[PDB]
């Protein structure tokens, strides 16, 4: 959030990356180091070369960096598991996202607050006509 | 199958008996029941309603859709 | 009260085993919401699209398992 | 943004968040299951309603639901 | 008011045909029912119906026609 | 009396007969269609000439329907009486499923050639309360 | 083997023997008596 | 441990392993034993329909690509059997259910016929008269203008080349155990490329075709010379004793006097009169001569074993395929070919993607020449083979093409290795595949407004009184003159671009016409507006399928919308409702909508043929030179708008199909009615999911368990992959087999 770092993945591009929604709306950048130049896939097609060291990629959407991310973590022999996924806006505001707390998402971490969850079952929902004309559904009250 | 091999015979042909009966019950003396209203010497018959005369003669006439015959069609 | 080897009838209505026969396999201790894991002999829904089989174990809570054998 | 919900018959498996590619869920502590742990869904703007979530699933019938809402670009999937 | 007067032998009109896509073949063959200009025949019943009911002239229809204005507004 | 006057016997129809001296032959013999003629002249014939067969339920045209309810109704229950029989017997035997796909062939001839007292069998299963199930002990879905 | 015997007796196989055989049946009983439109 | 052979290498590259699978009945018994998924057994009723859906998925069965290759070699000779199996089949019922004998001794006044019907519930109507006696179904395969071409006179042949095709389909399936059981080959052996061209060129093909040209000189050519000339076929030599006796050759052809000396000197005019460049058709029979075909044997026996030398083996001369493809690379495109030789050795799938897409493509060559220029005697005549050959032909090109998208698409999601592809042709394919598929997008449209949408534009000029405003020869022309400019070319070429030929390669481009009997075997095939629009409409629906198939492949991989789509695999349904709906994104499912177009595609081009044909060529001469032909040539006028094909094409020559009833034909009737059926069933299939049938499932299993009659094995609704497969399968069964029944009802029918 500072300023990102890293170089490009080598690259000698496609028709598959950023378009208009980059600069008027938001795009995505990952970071992550590696041990090793070599060959990775894009998400958005082809084959890239990541640099020994620091690397920097920008792409359209969330899904397209944790696609990468899950490459990086699960394709490669030696794994790759410091990659940083964070939103980017036109004003240049940087909104680091993933991992959200330092810690992945599959593990519990202590802090974490629980969000949407219900203290019933799905069994458990009221039925729709006792809360018609108002504004919820059965799994929102 | 049994009409594309030159047998048009052997067809399972089944007689409407049902609404042909129930036709009869309205006049309809076209297939013989002779039940009800196609019965002269019913009660259903010889009541002296004002419409009986009207309707056996629009519905014993092969001239319009009221009540057409039927078969294994 | 419920021991491994019971045969009880699912009463949850929203499971998949809703009117049929599962065995105890273990009853885990207080403080947990859904305590007593039955086994099936007929597998759920559970899987991707063309997947084999299903799942054929669940937890339940005593309230939810009616006692057959 | 659809709404994502995580109900009592968690018992915590993490296959849930294993199985999202958007990082919409998190394990997060909790006692009602042995795993003492539950899923929690605090970024369901990035949701698109995969539902790969309850695809992973195993409790007799989910124990997260996936109910699709508004839809906004992210929702929608869109890279343009 | 013509279908009146032999309506087994002439066909009942809907309305008038304007289109200018038509050609010469199209003209002459819209141009039927005794009509001048191209026409399509009517087939909705309406004036069977309208005759059964009492009417008689274009000028009960019309009639009808700005009193269902009325009640429509 | 004057009963199904839309009609008459094959034998009396004009249509039918003409029709019934050129019906082809159906198999090698070369009297199937001078069998046929002899055999439908019985039935009842329409303005076509082809026969109707009538199913209201008289005894007189028995053969048009009530005969072959009759046999397809017993071959067909003992069908199911037999594979709903070795469907029971499958479940005792630890691996049920396996022998739904790989078919125990003594066992499965053993059930089908004990099939001809299904009617019996089925009465005796209503009674004793083997054939039907009760409603509280069958899953349903919610309502 | 029994490899054998019970690839015999799989339900593909076990099927296509029975319609077989129901179709021999029903052919034959309609050679030598054909055209049975119903019961004489 | 079975047969233990000596070993048979001669410093061969062979190499094998000896006895890795032994031979056992156990796993007969034993239904998914090659799926771990499937080995268990059944729960549900899905686990039986994977069994079959996965049975040749050899991938998917084991990661080592040594026993893959040798599951696939095996198959192939079991896959040879039954091939073997089929066409011995097609002999015997030649040489003991057929009138080849009388057809062959008059076969102008009598229609082939080689499948005879028992008399049971009144089917034996369709044993039609064909002529001399016989009574049977009349064939359109052309079985029997193959055996006179060949030289067969006899059924006692045609009974040992029964017997042959036997035995070669037992040597093959042995050959297939033994290669997968006893001596099976090494992964290191399938991959000699090299080899494998050297000897598929000059071996299989080049001695293939120098083989059968010496079957055509020596037994072919002089009984169809003694044939053609009136000969009735028992005065006719066996074909053995042209070669015991000699002189029977030299007196059909003098060039045998001469004997072999003239082949090794180079004085090759010697043999003009059995190696000839006549072009053209046989006026006699309407085929071409055989004496060409010969000639075009050699030619082609001593290109391809020229051919068969091009490559490196055990010799130092020829050529690495690696070097040449990496040598061509250019300042458009990256490394080029690099990596595809180590694609094209290590993934079965490209290897059969390739081959699909080529075989196929031969396929519809094969129909659209053989056609025009008939290969066999009497075949032109014979409306119905010509119109079921060219259709058959077709829809087996058009499916083996479908298949080379499927097998580009797994490829691409199972093979594919991005560290092997950095820069190459297919990276960059990749890497612009939004280009690509953008602009073939947009030439779909502009393809299909401006043939289709040129079709609306005349029935609603048509309708509305104005036939001047149409497309038409007679209104506002679309002549397709590059066409008309080649046929010229093709008519001028016997007097100035090919001298040496007597007449023209296919009088379709223009010239005399050849008719045989009283009707017409070929003749000048003009084209104009008619022609130029549904041309227009071949290359707009070939387009559009060949969208859906190249999107399928260059997306198996990722998209915008899924950049994960590989780890889902070639085939599955989705990736659920969400980002919009996402259902039908896999590679499987655009060869699932790619059938329907090329089904599209496929029905027009044979419709084409079929009204063309019946229109302005096929018909009958009188004895005064003059042509009627079988449709009074309706094409040109009625071929331009969709009503026309409604009304003059459908729906008038339909008339034969139901109206079959009563005669031999019925069972085209009834076909007719059958495909139509078919296809309104797999509409079920294709509009609905299988959720709903999974409710009314759970409804009748409580009807089944409520009598205590409910099956360990589950009932599960089809999956949503399964539902497709379903639908498109029962979809162009039903509709192939309604234009199936239709064409051979019209064409039967019609002279
Ligand atoms: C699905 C409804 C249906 C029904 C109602 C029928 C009915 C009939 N069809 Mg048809 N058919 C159908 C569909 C149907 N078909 C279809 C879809 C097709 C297209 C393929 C055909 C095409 C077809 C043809 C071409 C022909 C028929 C014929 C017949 C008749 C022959 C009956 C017979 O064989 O005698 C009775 C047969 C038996 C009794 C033998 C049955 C085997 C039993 C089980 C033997 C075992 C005996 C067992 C011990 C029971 C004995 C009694 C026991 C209690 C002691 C019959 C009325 C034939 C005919 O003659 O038409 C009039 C005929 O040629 N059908
Ligand atoms: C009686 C001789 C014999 C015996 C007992 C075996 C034994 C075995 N083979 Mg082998 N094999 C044989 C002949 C035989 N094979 C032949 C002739 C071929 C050449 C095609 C092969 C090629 C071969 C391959 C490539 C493979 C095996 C495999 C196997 C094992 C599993 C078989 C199975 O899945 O169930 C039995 C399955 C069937 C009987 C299939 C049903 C028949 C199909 C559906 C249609 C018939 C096609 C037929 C081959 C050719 C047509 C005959 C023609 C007259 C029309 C098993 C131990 C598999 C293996 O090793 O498992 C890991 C393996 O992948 N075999
Ligand atoms: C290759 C394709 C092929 C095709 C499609 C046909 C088609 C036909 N042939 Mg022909 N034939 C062929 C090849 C073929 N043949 C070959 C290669 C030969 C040389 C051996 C012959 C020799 C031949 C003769 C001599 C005759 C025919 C006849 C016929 C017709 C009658 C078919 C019939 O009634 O069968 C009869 C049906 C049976 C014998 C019962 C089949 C039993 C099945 C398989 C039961 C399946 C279940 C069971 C468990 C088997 C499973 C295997 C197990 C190991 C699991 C028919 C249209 C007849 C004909 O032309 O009529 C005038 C006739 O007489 N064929
Ligand atoms: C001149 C040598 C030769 C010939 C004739 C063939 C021919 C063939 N190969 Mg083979 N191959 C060869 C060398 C040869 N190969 C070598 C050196 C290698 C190692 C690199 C391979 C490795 C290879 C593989 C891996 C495969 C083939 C396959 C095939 C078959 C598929 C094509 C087809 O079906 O066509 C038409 C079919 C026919 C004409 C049927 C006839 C087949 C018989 C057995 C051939 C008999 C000819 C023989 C030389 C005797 C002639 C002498 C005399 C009678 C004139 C085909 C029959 C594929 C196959 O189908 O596997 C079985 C397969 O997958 N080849
Ligand atoms: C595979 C296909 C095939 C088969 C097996 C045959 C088989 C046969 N042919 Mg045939 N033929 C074929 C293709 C084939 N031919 C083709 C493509 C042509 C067109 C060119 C011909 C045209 C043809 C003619 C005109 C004749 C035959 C004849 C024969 C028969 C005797 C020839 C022989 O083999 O003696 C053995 C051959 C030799 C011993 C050759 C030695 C003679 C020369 C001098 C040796 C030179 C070889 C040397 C390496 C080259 C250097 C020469 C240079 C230095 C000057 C024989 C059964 C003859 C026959 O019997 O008629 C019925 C005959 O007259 N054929
Ligand atoms: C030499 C050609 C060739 C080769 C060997 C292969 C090889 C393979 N293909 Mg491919 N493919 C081909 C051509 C070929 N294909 C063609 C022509 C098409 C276009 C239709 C396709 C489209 C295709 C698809 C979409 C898929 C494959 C798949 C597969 C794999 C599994 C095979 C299988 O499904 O098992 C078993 C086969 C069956 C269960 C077939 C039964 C259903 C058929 C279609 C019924 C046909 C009806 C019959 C012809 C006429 C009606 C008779 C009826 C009335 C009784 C296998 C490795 C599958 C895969 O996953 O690849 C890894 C798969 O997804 N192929
Ligand atoms: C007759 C039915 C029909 C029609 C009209 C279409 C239409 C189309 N399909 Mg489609 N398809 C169909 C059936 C049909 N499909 C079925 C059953 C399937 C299931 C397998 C598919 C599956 C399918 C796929 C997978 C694809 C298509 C594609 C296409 C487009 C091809 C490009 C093109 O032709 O541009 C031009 C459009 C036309 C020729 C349509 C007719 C336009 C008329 C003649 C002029 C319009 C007059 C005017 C606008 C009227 C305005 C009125 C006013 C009041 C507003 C096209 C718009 C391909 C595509 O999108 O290519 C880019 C594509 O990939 N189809
Ligand atoms: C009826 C036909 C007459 C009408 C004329 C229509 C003109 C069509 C355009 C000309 C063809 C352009 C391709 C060759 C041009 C060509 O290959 O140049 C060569 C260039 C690559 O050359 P390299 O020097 O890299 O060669 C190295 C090789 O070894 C490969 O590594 O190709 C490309 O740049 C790829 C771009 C292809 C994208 C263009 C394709 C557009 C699709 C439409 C083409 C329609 C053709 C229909 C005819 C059947
Ligand atoms: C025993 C058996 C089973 C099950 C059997 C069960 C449980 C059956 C249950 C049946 C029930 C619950 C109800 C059945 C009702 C039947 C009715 C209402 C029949 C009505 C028929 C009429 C009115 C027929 C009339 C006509 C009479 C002949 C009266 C004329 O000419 C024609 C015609 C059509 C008028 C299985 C399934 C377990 C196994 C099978 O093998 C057999
Ligand atoms: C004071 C009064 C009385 C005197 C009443 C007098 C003096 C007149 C009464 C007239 C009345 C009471 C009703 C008249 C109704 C007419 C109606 C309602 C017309 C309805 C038409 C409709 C609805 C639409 C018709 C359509 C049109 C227009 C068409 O043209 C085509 C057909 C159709 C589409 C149907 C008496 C002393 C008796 C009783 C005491 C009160
Ligand atoms: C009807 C239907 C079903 C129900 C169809 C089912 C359950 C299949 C029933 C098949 C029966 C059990 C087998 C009958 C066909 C046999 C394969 C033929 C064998 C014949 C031999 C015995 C000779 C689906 O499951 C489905 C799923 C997705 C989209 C559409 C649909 C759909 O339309
Ligand atoms: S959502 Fe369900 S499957 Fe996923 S971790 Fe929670 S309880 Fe387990
Ligand atoms: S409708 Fe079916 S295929 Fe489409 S997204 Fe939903 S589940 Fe998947
Ligand atoms: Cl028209």
């Amino acid at each position: 959030m500072t300023e990102l770092s890293g170089q490009p993945p080598k690259f000698g591009g496609s028709t598959g990356g950023l378009l208009s929604k980059a600069n008027r709306e938001e795009k995505y950048a990952i970071t992550w180091t590696s041990a090793s130049e070599q060959v990775f896939e894009m998400p958005t097609g082809g084959a890239a070369i990541m640099n020994e060291g620091e690397n920097l990629l920008y792409l359209a959407r969330k899904e397209q960096c944790l696609a990468l991310g899950t490459q990086l973590r699960t394709k490669f022999k030696p794994k790759i598991q410091d990659y940083k996924i964070y939103r980017v806006y036109p004003s240049g505001e940087v909104q680091y996202l993933h991992p959200a707390d330092g810690v992945f998402p599959e593990k519990v971490n202590e802090g974490r607050e629980a969000q949407g969850t219900k203290t019933r079952r799905i069994g458990q929902n009221p039925e729709p006509v006792t809360i018609k004309f108002s504004g919820k559904a059965p799994y929102e009250v | 199958v049994v009409v594309a091999f030159g047998t048009p015979e052997k067809q399972i042909l089944i007689e409407p008996v049902f609404a042909q009966w129930i036709q009869a019950t309205s006049g309809k003396a076209l297939y013989g029941f002779d039940v009800l209203l196609s019965n002269p010497d019913s009660i259903a018959s010889t009541t002296g309603a004002a419409w009986l005369p009207g309707w056996l003669d629009a519905i014993n006439s092969g001239t319009n859709s009221l009540f057409l015959t039927i078969g294994p069609g | 009260a419920l021991n491994r080897g019971d045969k009880v009838r699912i009463k949850r209505t929203e499971s998949y085993w809703y009117g049929d026969v599962g065995t105890v396999a273990s009853v885990e201790k207080s403080g947990i919401l859904y305590p007593v894991i039955v086994r099936f002999d007929r597998v759920n829904y559970n899987g991707f699209s063309g997947s084999a089989s299903g799942v054929n174990t669940n937890n339940f809570a005593e309230n939810e398992l009616e006692l057959v054998q | 943004s659809h709404s994502v919900k995580i109900y009592d018959t968690c018992i915590g498996c993490t296959q849930c968040v294993r199985a999202c590619p958007l990082d919409v869920l998190e394990m997060v502590p909790w006692d009602g299951c042995k795993a003492a742990q539950i899923a929690s869904s605090p970024r369901t703007e990035d949701c698109v309603g995969c539902k790969r979530c309850e695809t992973a699933c195993p409790t007799d019938f989910l124990s997260i639901r996936v109910y699709l809402g508004a839809e906004t670009t992210r929702s929608m999937g869109l890279a343009y | 008011e013509q279908w009146i007067k032999d309506p087994l032998n002439i066909r009942p009109i809907a309305h008038a045909i304007w289109d200018p896509h038509f050609g010469e073949g199209a003209v002459n063959a819209f141009t039927q029912a005794g009509a001048s200009n191209p026409v399509n025949i009517a087939y909705s019943g309406v004036y069977h119906w309208f005759y059964t009911i009492g009417m008689t002239t274009n000028q009960e229809l019309y009639s009808g026609a700005v009193f269902l204005l009325v009640l429509a507004s | 009396a004057d009963d199904f006057a839309n009609l008459t016997p094959c034998s009396e129809n004009p249509a039918y007969l003409a029709k019934s001296k050129n019906f082809l032959n159906t198999t090698n013999d070369p009297n199937s269609g001078k069998i046929r003629a002899e055999r439908y002249a019985s039935a009842l014939c329409g303005p076509e000439g082809y026969p109707h067969l009538i199913v209201d339920g008289r005894f007189t045209h028995a053969g048009d329907f009530l005969i072959p309810s009759i046999l397809f109704l017993y071959i067909a229950g003992w069908i199911g009486w037999v594979g709903r029989s070795y469907l029971i017997e499958i479940r005792e035997s630890k691996n049920p499923e396996m022998q739904e796909v790989v078919i125990n062939v003594p066992l499965a001839i053993k059930k089908m050639l004990g099939g001809f007292l299904w009617p019996l069998a089925a009465v005796g299963e209503y009674t004793s309360g083997k054939l039907v199930m009760k409603d509280s002990e069958i899953p349903t879905s919610p309502r | 083997m029994d490899g054998l015997k019970s690839f015999l007796s799989t339900a593909p196989v076990m099927i296509m023997a029975l319609l077989t055989f129901t179709a021999g049946i029903l052919i034959e009983f309609n050679r030598f008596y054909p055209d049975l439109l119903f019961h004489p | 441990m079975t047969i233990s052979p000596p070993e048979r290498e001669a410093k061969a590259k062979v190499s094998v392993d000896n006895n890795p699978v032994p031979t056992s009945f156990e796993k007969w018994g034993k239904p998914g034993h090659f799926d771990r998924t499937l080995a268990r057994g059944p729960k549900t009723t899905t686990w039986i329909w994977n069994l079959h859906a996965n049975a040749h998925d050899f991938d998917s069965q084991t990661s080592d690509l040594e026993d893959v290759s040798r599951k696939i070699f095996s198959a192939h000779f079991g896959h040879l059997a039954v091939v073997f199996v089929w066409l011995s089949g097609m002999y015997f019922h030649g040489a003991k259910f057929s009138n080849y004998e009388g057809w062959l001794a008059d076969p102008t006044h009598i229609k082939p016929s080689a499948q005879v019907v028992w008399p049971i519930v009144g089917q034996g109507i369709l044993n039609g008269d064909v002529g001399g006696g016989f009574h049977g179904i009349q064939i359109t395969s052309g079985l029997f203008y193959l055996w006179r071409a060949s030289g067969f006179t006899d059924s006692y042949q045609l009974y040992c080349t029964a017997i042959g095709g036997l035995v070669m389909a037992a040597l093959m399936l042995f050959a297939g155990w033994f290669h997968y059981h006893v001596k099976a080959p090494k992964l290191e052996w399938f991959q000699n490329v090299e080899s494998m061209m050297n000897h598929h060129l000059a071996g299989l093909l080049g001695l293939g075709s120098l083989g059968w040209a010496g079957h055509q000189i020596h037994v072919s050519m002089p009984i169809n010379k003694l044939l053609d000339a009136g000969v009735a076929p028992k005065d006719i030599p066996l074909p053995h004793e042209f070669i015991l006796e000699p002189s029977k050759m030299a007196e059909l052809y003098p060039s045998f006097a001469q004997g072999l000396t003239p082949f090794f000197t180079l004085n090759w005019g010697v043999y003009s009169d059995f190696l000839t460049f006549k072009g053209g058709l046989n006026p006699v029979t309407g085929g071409l001569w055989l004496s060409d075909t010969a000639h075009h044997h050699l030619a082609i026996a001593v290109l391809f074993i020229i051919a068969g030398h091009m490559y490196r083996t055990n010799w130092g001369i020829g050529h690495s395929m690696k070097e040449i493809l990496e040598a061509h690379k250019g300042p458009f495109t990256g490394e080029g070919h690099k990596g595809l030789y180590e694609i094209l050795t290590t993934s079965w799938h490209a290897q059969l993607a390739i081959n699909l897409a080529l075989l196929g493509s031969l396929t519809i060559i094969v129909a659209q020449h053989m056609y025009a220029m008939p290969p066999y005697p009497y075949q032109a005549i014979d409306y119905a083979t010509q119109l079921s050959l060219f259709t058959h032909h077709m829809w087996i090109g058009g499916f083996l093409i479908v298949g080379a998208g499927a097998h580009g698409a797994i490829f691409m999601v199972r093979d594919y290795d991005p560290a092997k592809n950095v820069n190459n042709l297919l990276d960059r394919m990749l890497r612009h595949r939004d280009a690509i598929i953008s602009h073939l997008n947009w030439v779909c449209i502009f393809l299909g407004f401006h043939s289709f949408g040129l079709y609306i534009h005349n029935d609603t000029m048509r309708a509305l009184g104005r036939p001047q405003d149409m497309f038409s020869d007679t209104a506002i022309q679309l002549q397709p003159i590059f066409a008309q400019w080649v046929q010229h070319l093709h008519t001028l070429a016997p007097g100035a671009t090919a001298p040496n030929a007597l007449a023209t390669a296919s009088y379709a481009f223009g010239g005399e016409t050849i008719a045989v009997a009283g009707k017409v075997a070929m003749m000048p095939i003009t084209l104009g507006t008619a022609d130029f629009m549904v041309h227009h409409i071949h290359a707009f629906t070939i387009h559009v399928t060949a969208l859906i198939l190249l999107k399928g492949v260059l997306y198996a991989r990722s998209s915008r919308l899924v950049p994960d789509k590989a780890n889902l695999g070639f085939r599955f349904p989705c990736d659920g409702p969400g980002r919009g709906g996402t259902c039908q994104v896999s590679g499987w499912d655009h060869v699932f909508l790619g059938l329907f177009w090329m089904y599209n595609s496929l029905s027009i081009v044979i419709f084409h043929f079929s009204w063309k044909m019946q229109s302005d060529v096929w018909g009958t001469v009188s004895p005064d030179g003059s042509v009627t032909h079988v449709t009074l040539g309706n094409f040109a006028q009625s071929a331009i708008t969709i009503n026309g094909w409604l009304r003059d094409f459908l729906w008038a020559q339909a008339a034969n199909v139901i109206n079959s009833y009563g005669s031999a034909l019925s069972a085209y009737g009834i076909m007719f009615l059958a495909g139509h059926f078919v296809f309104a069933f797999s509409l079920m299939f294709l509009f609905s999911g299988r959720g709903y049938w999974q409710e009314l499932i759970e409804s009748i299993v409580w009807a089944h368990n409520k009598l205590n009659v409910a099956p360990a094995i589950q009932p599960r609704a089809l999956s949503i992959i399964q539902g497709r497969a379903v639908g498109v399968a029962h979809y162009l069964l039903g509709g192939i087999v309604t234009t199936w029944a239709f064409f051979l009802a019209r064409s039967l029918s019609i002279g």
